[PDB]
DNA sequence: TCTCCAGGCACGTGTCAGATATATACATCCTGTGCATGT
DNA sequence: ACATGCACAGGATGTATATATCTGACACGTGCCTGGAGAC
């Protein structure tokens, strides 16, 4: 329950025939952008996509990312949507193309059924059985156990490897602890003392649970939502199993590493083996790169090969720049910061500025969204500031003018409260005018130029 | 678990106070599946309890009821409201709680008669946990109504 | 979709876990374990085997 | 299932003849380019020869004239035999290691060693297992299996019974006991014991019994590059590095000793060296520090043939300040041999759009195809190839079957081609941030 | 053949899987039959 | 004027929670004695 800058947006607000009807579901106007975004959304939800470029041009303050939240609320919860920026990929551990590919494989999801094999019992007799251990330095070594699990209906008396014994041993399982040996990894989480050993005169603050009902060898199926980047991280730094690489690999500090091409191809073949068994379902998604002009030329070079893949999500770029200089090489200027070679992949969607009545509708929607009711003369005053100064300046003169209204015992916001909040809180243009006028000379009462 | 159910959350508060008072509770349910869920909860908060429901075999019934009555360590008895006829005596219990009400008034009445009976010494208090804004309030009305017809005619 | 909605209502008021309870889940597992065949064969004295291998293989 | 239609999913080879090297004008996807495809055919036929060093062929040409198309055609026209490695030239500027060494690994990834040695495997359904664990242990046991033809009993060692309770071999599994190691890969489940499986899903696949003999020798053929052996011989258990990129600066004496043992393997007849192809996409994104190493890595016996593609005209070289043709220094342009491409005639544009339409299975009227060719004359191949996918979906909005002029004219209306986008930037200067100013209405 | 004892037989017993009605409520499916409309 | 089709009447059927009973087949315990087993 916090009104952010984008709360009134609840979708594109499209008709059945794909025609954008203005002033519907949060937006005001903006027809030719919302129809194209609806086309993009149905391009996502048809799965004939292996990399398409969609650019969202237009000046600042025209609602480029409002369309992005509209797309992300129109696709749904069960479709991946990865929003990043252009400044997020400059890392210090890995090269930035690795961060690009990690975002590309964050934006591809997979829905997998799994059959876990738990052994859910109460430990009755725990007795190790060591083997022969000749002179080799380390000494004796436990090699076989006889742990007896006791469920509600039919006990069982099973025999263990050394590694699953070490999984027990790093959990501190005494006699009486109910556990659940997971025979996929080998892990085994102690749950608590069984209630047959219950005593209110206790100090360890243990969690007493009853005996697990049912068969001691259960078998249960679940559904899991896993992206391909999760599989990349899982096969890159192993943290499952009971050997030494996967145990000394979870005591170290975690570092982002460079998952190479061979792992990213082998996991593709493994996922295709899952799909061919009729278990997993593939659901591709969106990579929304906001502020794409901050990416330098070494990233637009690599996006070509990243989009030529047979599996690659749809890219939605946002760029509020005119004719500008690309960050990498400072000797070729182009539109939007996009290089003139990469720009041909893109299906460029324009975005046009607003009108003095559309500003009034946006002010009315934002006021009834935040919870600030006001009069029509005050709405005309804020729309006058919206025409003169900026769009996202006049929206921000509603939050002080409420508080100031509550200073004067009012409920609705009148002309006086906005006429005072326009004097307390300033914009950028009049502040720069005061800066240039008053800051004549550097000195004691000047500005550091 | 204890917070995903409004009733359960309110029962928790009430059982803590009851325990600290040294009260002993018959706690009545209309669903034995719920009897199970609770059985858990009681294990967590580590209270002693018995159980008697329609699954409980006859001599086991006799045994359980006798316990509750012999050995004051047991704090709650989880009873299915319709199960067990007239003539089980639980007059060591001084508190009754209905986790859910019956549509028929008389079944809850027969249930509280297990505490309120000859040989009872302490004052029986009957809680009734009602979820506001739901079927539970409907039920409660429809049952008070029925009791009005009984009151009008058999007077 | 559910049949006797007055019964369903009372269940909700009692506890949502009457409907679909959760239970110690776990994270997804990528490797290849060994599935048990049946329940009625390995009666009492069974032995667990550390069968955890990765589906990612590297053949040399 | 992981075969989503990309921008190059219609190329099924180079498409040229392999007898007189004639570029037949429409085959396997590559349509229209003739002289460049014949030169790529000559290069392809001297790759499979093997009796040449690592040389350098530069596919120069304008944007969207089919350069990645020719490279992908050469990739599809080799199969999984000769190692083709793509390298967009910004994977080199890493931080895990230096930059010249990251280039050296990409050279070493494309020189395969192909060795062929035999194994002994066992097919067959398990009839039954008896294990004498009676307190006893894994000491002795009997294994009765069968194919459709054979049937047999084997006795088992202790280190095989410990692999049978490791994989939990039931009575009815279809296993593959590799005899030389002892691993057990269950190929599936037999159909005839479908009653005997209770702890399985309701939907579960079942196979048939394996056909033939039960004890046979396989001649498997493995092919690993020199970078594979380099990363293997670098740590204690170091092959994980080439799956996690955590390899660092590999010392050069390891590479020298492996270059010696590969020659000693070749002279003993135990091995065979296969020179691969390395495709350096966008080679203009290398600074002169790279070219001063590619000029000498293309000198040794063990060097793959480098194919590379450049877009820029007379442009600057990174690292330095002086301009040069194709973004490459002149002492490196002495090494390379250049293939120039050409822009596309409109009938070739029309049939490329026809192939891209038949690849996605979108029906087109010929009037819409004429309009789309007219658009592609003025906006390039990429714009029209995206208008196809847009127009199919716009026809699917209003429940149509074939796309028409009334949908291509909507896709051309919503999604601007980049020429009109440049015109939009030039006619909306004062609000778009050029370098300094923001004007708000 | 002389010898022994335990396996099996007769006999109780006890219990629980599937079956017999049902208090507690209500929505739903059913179809006899009546009325209206059309030929 | 007659026949056919379409919706009221209010009943039987139906859904869901445990209760209250029950029955007969299976398993288990007991007692005992004769015949299967020993071995010369
Ligand atoms: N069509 C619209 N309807 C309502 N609000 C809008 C619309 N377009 C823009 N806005 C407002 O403009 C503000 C900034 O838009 P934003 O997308 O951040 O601009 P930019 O395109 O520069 O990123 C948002 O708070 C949003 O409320
Ligand atoms: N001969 C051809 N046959 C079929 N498609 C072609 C041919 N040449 C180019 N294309 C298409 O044109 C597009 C541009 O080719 P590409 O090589 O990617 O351009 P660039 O050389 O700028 O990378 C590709 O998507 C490819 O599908």
């Amino acid at each position: 329950h916090r009104t952010a800058a984008h709360t009134h947006i609840k979708g594109l607000g499209l008709n059945s025939s794909g025609i954008a009807e203005k002033q519907a579901a949060g937006f005001v106007g903006q027809c030719a952008a919302r129809e194209a975004c609806g086309v993009v959304v149905d391009l996502i939800k048809a799965h004939k996509m292996a990399g398409r470029g969609v650019l969202l041009a237009g000046g600042p303050g025209t609602g480029k990312t409002a369309l992005a939240l509209a797309i992300s609320q129109e696709l749904g919860t069960k479709i991946p949507f990865c929003p990043i920026t252009g400044s997020e990929i400059y890392s210090t551990e890995v090269k930035k193309t690795e961060v690009l590919m990690e975002n590309f494989r964050r934006a591809i999801g997979l829905r997998v059924r799994e059959t876990k094999d738990v052994y859910e019992g109460e430990v009755t007799e725990m007795t190790p059985e060591e083997a022969e251990n000749p002179l080799g330095g380390y000494g004796k070594t436990i090699s076989t156990l006889l742990i007896g699990l006791k469920s509600a209906r039919g006990q069982k008396k099973l025999r263990l490897d050394p590694s699953i014994y070490e999984a027990i041993q790093k959990e501190r399982v005494q006699v009486g602890d109910v556990i659940y040996i997971e025979t996929n990894t080998g892990a085994c989480k102690r749950v608590g003392r069984s209630d047959a050993y219950a005593t209110e005169f206790d100090l360890e603050a243990e969690e007493y649970v009853p005996i697990p009902k049912g068969e001691v060898h259960k078998k249960k199926e679940i559904v899991q939502d896993v992206t391909l980047h999760d599989l990349d991280v899982a096969n890159a730094r192993p943290q499952g199993g009971q050997d030494i690489i996967s145990m000394m690999g979870q005591l170290m500090k975690p570092k982002m590493t460079e998952i190479t091409d061979k792992l990213r191809m082998e996991i593709n073949k493994v996922v295709q083996k899952y799909i061919n068994q009729g278990v997993a379902e593939l659901i591709p998604g969106v990579l929304f790169i906001d502020e794409a002009h901050m990416l330098d030329i070494e990233c637009f070079t690599y996006l070509n090969k990243a989009l030529e893949s047979p599996i690659a999500p749809i890219v939605v770029l946002a760029s509020n720049r005119g004719i500008a200089t690309i960050r990498g090489a400072d000797d070729l200027k182009a539109a939007h910061g996009i290089p003139p070679d990469f720009l041909q992949r893109l299906l460029i969607i324009p975005t046009h500025p607003y009108e003095p009545d559309e500003i009034r509708r946006i002010v009315r929607i934002r006021a009834q969204t935040e919870g600030v009711q006001l009069t029509d003369a005050a709405v005309d005053r804020v729309a006058e500031h919206g025409v003169r100064i900026s769009l996202r300046y006049c929206l921000q003169l509603l939050a002080p003018a409420s508080i100031l209204a509550r200073v004067n015992g009012r409920t609705q916001v009148d002309v006086q409260d906005i006429a005072e909040a326009e004097e307390l809180f300033l914009d950028a243009r009049r502040s720069a005018n005061i800066l240039t006028s008053t800051g004549e000379s550097g000195g004691l009462h000047g500005f550091i130029s | 678990f204890v917070t995903d159910s409004g009733k359960l959350a309110k029962l928790d508060e009430l059982l803590r106070e009851l325990k600290e008072g040294g009260h002993r509770v018959l706690l009545y349910f209309q669903m034995t599946r719920m009897i199970d869920l609770m059985e858990e909860y009681l294990t967590y908060r580590n209270y002693k309890y018995c159980r008697l429901d329609g699954s409980t075999k006859l001599e086991d019934r006799r045994d359980t009821v006798a316990d509750f009555q012999t050995r004051p360590e047991i704090f709650i008895f989880l009873l299915s409201t319709r199960a067990g006829g007239l003539g089980i005596n639980l007059t060591t219990a001084d508190t009754v709680i209905f986790y859910d009400s019956d549509w028929n008034p008389t079944i809850d009445s027969q249930a509280m008669d297990r505490a309120h009976r000859l040989g009872q010494t302490k004052q029986v208090t009957v809680y009734r946990l009602i979820t506001r804004g739901t079927i539970e309030e409907r039920i409660r009305k429809r049952a008070l109504q029925k009791e009005e017809v009984q009151r009008v005619v058999i007077t | 979709t559910l049949m006797n909605l007055v019964m369903q209502f009372r269940k909700v008021c009692n506890h949502p876990d009457l409907f679909e309870r959760a239970d110690t889940s776990s994270p997804f597992f990528c490797g290849h374990f060994a599935e048990t065949g049946s329940f009625l064969r390995e009666g009492t004295n069974v032995a667990l085997g550390y069968s955890t291998r990765s589906l990612v293989e590297y053949r040399l | 299932g992981l075969n989503l239609i990309a921008a190059h999913s219609h190329i099924r080879g180079l498409g040229v003849d392999a007898d007189t090297l004639e570029p037949r004008p429409s085959s396997q996807g590559l349509v229209g380019q003739e002289k460049a495809r014949k030169a790529a055919a000559v290069v392809l036929e001297m790759i499979k020869q093997g009796k040449i060093a690592g040389r350098a062929v530069l596919i120069a040409g304008p944007p969207s004239t089919g350069k990645t198309a020719i490279a992908m055609g050469m990739a599809q026209s080799l199969g999984q035999d000769v190692p083709f490695t793509t390298l967009a030239a910004s994977e080199i500027f890493s931080l895990e290691m230096s930059k010249t060494e990251a280039l050296t690994q990409a050279f070493r990834k494309s020189i395969g060693v192909r060795i062929k040695e035999e194994s002994e495997i066992m097919e067959g359904e398990v009839v039954e297992i008896q294990i004498d664990r009676s307190t006893g242990g894994a000491k002795q046991g009997k294994l009765t299996i069968k194919t459709t033809d054979m049937e047999a009993i084997y006795d088992m060692g202790s280190k095989m019974i410990d692999a049978m309770t490791k994989e939990r071999v039931m009575a009815g599994d279809i296993i593959s006991i590799d005899k030389s190691s002892g691993k057990i890969t269950k190929l599936g489940r037999s159909y005839a014991r479908s009653r005997d499986y209770d702890a399985m899903g309701v939907d579960t696949k079942f196979l048939q019994c394996p056909e033939g003999e039960l004890q046979k020798r396989k001649e498997v053929v493995h092919t690993v590059s020199l970078h594979e052996i380099d990363v293997i011989n670098s740590r204690t258990q170091g092959f994980l590095a080439l799956f996690s990129g955590d390899t660092g600066e590999i010392r050069s004496e390891i590479r020298d000793q492996i270059n010696t043992k590969v020659a000693e393997w070749k002279e003993e007849g135990k091995a065979e060296i296969v020179p691969g192809v390395l495709f350096i996409d966008e080679v203009h994104m290398l600074d002169i520090e790279c070219f001063s190493y590619i000029n000498r890595a293309l000198e040794s016996d063990l060097a793959p043939i480098v194919i590379m593609a450049s877009n820029r005209g007379v442009s600057r070289i990174r690292g330095t300040d002086y301009k040069s043709p194709h973004g490459l220094p002149l002492d490196f342009l002495d090494r390379v041999v250049i293939i120039n491409t050409h822009p596309y005639t409109p009938d070739e544009l029309r049939q490329i759009l026809s192939i891209r339409a038949q690849e996605e299975e979108v029906d087109l009227t010929p009037d819409a195809l004429a309009l789309l060719t007219k658009i592609g004359q003025e906006a390039g191949l990429r714009y029209a190839s995206n208008l196809i996918t847009t127009s199919q979906l716009i026809a699917a909005k209003r429940r149509a079957k074939q796309v028409g002029v009334e949908d291509v004219q909507r896709s051309f209306k919503l999604f601007y081609d980049p020429a009109r986008s440049v015109r939009f930037v030039q006619e909306s200067e004062k609000r778009l941030i050029g370098n300094d100013g923001v004007v708000d209405f």
